[PDB]
């Protein structure tokens, strides 16, 4: 006879209890572990994964299926407005939900993290200009003009350099800064060119993301 | 001071006391539909939000049991599981919701005659801590001049709510009554501030009326002894 | 050193007093301009009558407008000083009073319910920002915030006795929650006054006592930021 | 990072969500035979699958639970003992099989007002470890062009069933509600997939129709911001 | 099987059991810990403050809600009695009630520690004068006259020193001593001087407040 | 379960109990009148508990 005292909460059955038990058959063998030479551990390896994203969700029918993937630019349009990028928000809806790291979210709440975007240039052999991109930092409204534009962080884009440009902003969490893209200059070809071009993006994030509380919501459906 | 063994922190804040109370009314005008959702609102009463006020900056996690009964005091076997939803997910509105199918929110399920439950749960909001006091404006949106859709109801700030249905065929025949104890674990302050002197009129608004208070009016007048 | 008539401070051999050993200084863990920040400008005189209650300034909601800095500072929400504040009251032989002057922070503001009916309505836009102007009290025990004016002690302050000085200052050190938090979307502090004696005295003296409002950054910032 | 205890992995994996349910009919025309048989089929449901197609190669132990109760949240005297048949062996079909008295196959028994129990049983799959896809015939025999007479049913894949019988001379008079809850104890992937993002047509196959879905439509135009 | 014995009280529930149980989810990590300067750890912060307290709990208009926190005094008035504090108790009615100990004792019993009073003079730059204030020790009656009152404890109050002067009750618990103001002499001004004053009060405790035994008594409401 | 085991502290002011008491059992100042509450003195006892019925 030992005496023992009852705690309280004995039948409640608890979701994230995580228990052991012993197997029924101590006898039969599991089969051994193999060996590979390349080992890998840890979930990090999907936060260095490229994705793409596109703003041209306007149409839906089926003959115009691989047009989406990119947006056509063109010469005739005239110092107009290239793409407008919603809040940088991979909760919210928008070009986020297709990426892997919006769908992690779902399960989650708060966020914080650098963000890098990457841009190459694919013009004709002759051709002479300049581009520029720029990310407004927060505060600052939505750019009415191009000098609002220049107080911001802007990086020069040389044709001579194709992709080694690389824009940080240096924090983003949940309000927020925004981004745009004007036609810094039209492109122009003479005779025998094609009129029509593309252009093709990147963004990625750094190794700074973090997570801090987990949340019962599912997405589906 | 001399000894200081007996003076012990240990009760100077460890206290239990009724907080909540929940009914299931079998029929009922209020309560139609047969369930009932309690998301854990602290400033709900006065009495023991008098109590917190004192404090500013805490965080720190939960430790709940539940004990069901008659008014006589008889006891009856009936055993309950219960699960819990993050408070990320929105709180179902309809029976035909999906949040009673969700398989991903864990759940721990205990009997009444083992020794009472002890159950513990994670800080799960966003941010770092709780905060009672806000000298602004509560959204964290970047428009400054509208207000959102879902106005008066903010779920981003509480912690979440629990879903009590009953296992077998049919639906359960009797009532039950569950009172509810809260504690704190861990106790940290930083920035102290007055407590409250007179009542309270709204829920969530500490505003007051045109009839003034006084502390006390025991002498009779102040010229003589 | 001032574009003008006035080029006041206050002495040179203050007597500044360090509380709890943790006077302000530079964070600058991991886990230029200072030629135009070093001057100070003195604001507007005003006048104090017989029936004044108090004022209180919501910051740094009052330098937005005053401020050369301060215009083109409404797009760039950071910002990070401490402030050095002087009273002192200008009066001869013949007067008498106290004065009790505190900083509370986060000074929430409460609404009123009056009337037959407990219901109240949105502020209007013209009292949004009033400016120099300010606001007026109705219910003094509360102040426009529900707390009882003895309990104040609790927080930073200091008693102005006449009897021997005249001048004052008190240093209070800024605090924060997070480690880079926005500026012009949560309140920083605010400034209460309360009058201790009525304005009395006789024919023939001053009917007017001039009230002195001094900034001045006692520690000085680099700044220069997205946030 | 600077501190990484309270990122640990252990909130990553760890949830607890309801994922099975199993009804018995007093009297029913779906089985009229008064017993059922639920081989353990993750590929049922898709919303559990989802999150298991992240993973490609893993091998692992299994714990279970068994509750009962009535609709009505209240408690009855019942008690079950279960007995479990090995995957290799076949499933019984009829009531005169002779599963129910196979006295080789090891069985554990516990009451309902004990702790939860705990069971764990090991891997006995012939294989290394489970595959949810298969880029050929699944098949493994040195017949290359016919099929086996077998087809469709192929119990060699999964990991078996459990039988449920009641105690006592005659049978049993009341209908009981179950409910299981399902978890992962060690957790080792190597060849990481992308997941699915349309519905399911076909419980074991996931083809496709004709009326094709987009991710999202909700900028009106893209030409304006 | 292994044995033990059942101690009795198994489904008692105990208010004061203190209970720890294992998290849900071992993976998500708390925010880290903020560093600041200055720390504080105990609640002794709070028996430093300085609370004020009134006697004149008389009128109740609405119009003369500022001039509660003093009492006047004039010259009209010749030696006769300036304000008789009650008994000191925080646990009893009066001007205690306000303080911040007072409400602590609310859910508490026995009390003892020391006392000390402070006192600073705002009269006219010409005025002279002597002013007096004493405490009667224990046992002592209330005093019929200034003979009794002298017998006890009293210090000088000269107007030359402002704040200095200190008085310290040694010991008070729960019967106990009294204390009364009467006027010292009658503050006289020539003419072109004000004809009544206000003075200022201040009360205090020592590092020796204690406590023992624990109430469950609630006085609200 | 098992028999129930509680403990309560000494929460009483005083330092420990006295049976007996050679005087007038009031602590107060007054020593020549009587309590309004006199008889009814819980002053010296150590409380009490509230029994209810757990139902509707």
């Amino acid at each position: 006879g030992f005496p023992t005292e009852l705690k309280p909460g004995t039948n409640q059955f608890l979701t994230t209890d995580d228990g052991v038990s012993a197997p029924i058959l101590p006898n039969f063998h599991p089969t051994p572990c193999i060996h590979i030479p390349g080992e890998v551990r840890n979930l990090l390896e999907l936060c260095q994964v490229e994705t793409i994203l596109e703003v041209n969700n306007v149409p839906t029918n089926a003959t115009s299926l691989m047009e989406r993937l990119r947006f056509p630019v063109s010469a005739q349009a005239g110092k107009g407005e290239l793409c407008a990028v919603f809040r940088a928000d991979p909760g919210r809806s928008g070009p986020w939900q297709s990426t892997l790291l919006g769908q992690l979210c779902g399960y989650y709440t708060q966020w914080s993290g650098s963000l890098e975007v990457t841009f190459m240039f694919t013009g004709s052999f002759m051709a002479t200009g300049k581009m520029l991109i720029a990310y407004t930092p927060p505060g600052g409204p939505l750019p009415k003009d191009r000098a609002t534009a220049m107080l911001g962080t802007h990086v020069i884009w040389d044709f001579g350099l194709q992709s080694s440009v690389t824009l940080v902003i240096p924090w983003i969490s949940n309000t927020t800064g925004l981004v745009s893209i004007w036609y810094q200059t039209n492109y122009v070809v003479p005779i025998g060119a094609p009129n029509t071009a593309y252009i093709i993006a990147l963004a990625a994030a750094q190794k700074n993301f973090t997570m801090q509380l987990c949340k019962d919501a599912s997405d589906i459906l | 001071s001399h000894s200081t063994a007996e003076t012990t922190l240990d009760s100077f804040f460890s206290r239990a006391g009724l907080v909540g109370e929940i009914d299931l009314p079998l029929e009922g005008t209020t309560n139609p539909n047969g369930y009932a959702n309690w998301d854990i609102d602290i400033t709900g009463y006065a009495q023991m939000r008098r109590k917190v006020e004192l404090f500013t900056y805490m965080r720190f996690d939960a430790e709940f049991t539940f004990v069901a009964c008659t008014p006589t005091g008889q006891v009856v076997p009936q055993l309950l599981q219960y699960m819990f939803v993050p408070p990320g997910a929105p709180k179902p509105d309809s029976r035909e919701s999906l949040a009673w199918q969700t398989a991903t929110n864990p759940s721990v399920f205990v009997k009444l005659s083992d020794p009472p439950a002890q159950v513990s749960v994670p800080f799960m909001s966003p941010a770092s801590a709780y905060q009672w006091f806000y000298d602004g404006y509560p959204t964290f949106g970047e428009h400054k001049q509208e207000k959102d859709l879902e106005y008066g109801a903010c779920p981003n700030n509480m912690m979440g709510t629990f879903s009590v249905r009953t296992v077998g065929t049919s639906k359960s025949k009797y009532p039950l009554v569950i009172r509810i104890y809260m504690r704190m674990k861990h106790v940290r302050a930083w920035i102290p501030r007055p407590m409250r002197n007179q009542n309270y009129l709204f829920k969530a608004n500490p505003n007051y009326a045109g009839n003034f208070i006084k502390p006390t009016g025991a002498s009779r007048t102040a010229i003589t002894t | 050193l001032t574009i003008g008539n006035s080029t006041i401070t206050t002495q040179e051999a203050a007597n500044i007093i360090v509380g709890y050993g943790e006077w302000p200084s530079y964070c600058s863990d991991s886990d230029r301009p200072d030629v135009s920040v070093n001057r100070f400008y003195t604001l507007d005189t005003k006048l104090w009558e017989k029936s004044s209650k108090g004022w209180y300034w919501k910051f740094p909601d009052v330098l937005t407008e005053t401020g050369v800095f301060g215009q083109n500072a409404q797009f760039h929400y950071l910002y990070r000083s401490g402030f050095c504040i002087h009273v002192q009251c200008n009066a001869s032989k013949f007067h008498q009073g106290a004065l009790l002057v505190a900083v509370l922070p986060e000074y929430v503001i409460g609404t009123v319910a009056g009337g037959t009916g407990t219901e109240d309505s949105h502020p209007p836009y013209k009292q949004t920002q009033p400016g120099a102007d300010g606001f007026e009290l109705q219910h003094p025990y509360v102040l426009d915030a529900g707390i009882p004016i003895s309990q104040l002690t609790v927080c930073p302050h200091q008693w102005i006795n006449l009897r021997t000085n005249n001048c004052a200052t008190i240093i209070v050190p800024y605090i924060n929650a997070l480690p880079f938090d926005s500026a012009l979307n949560h309140c920083n502090f605010g400034l209460l006054v309360v009058p201790i004696s009525p304005l009395d005295y006789d024919q023939g003296a001053t009917p007017v006592i001039p009230i002195t409002i001094t900034l001045a950054p006692m520690c000085s910032e680099f700044a220069g930021l997205r946030q």
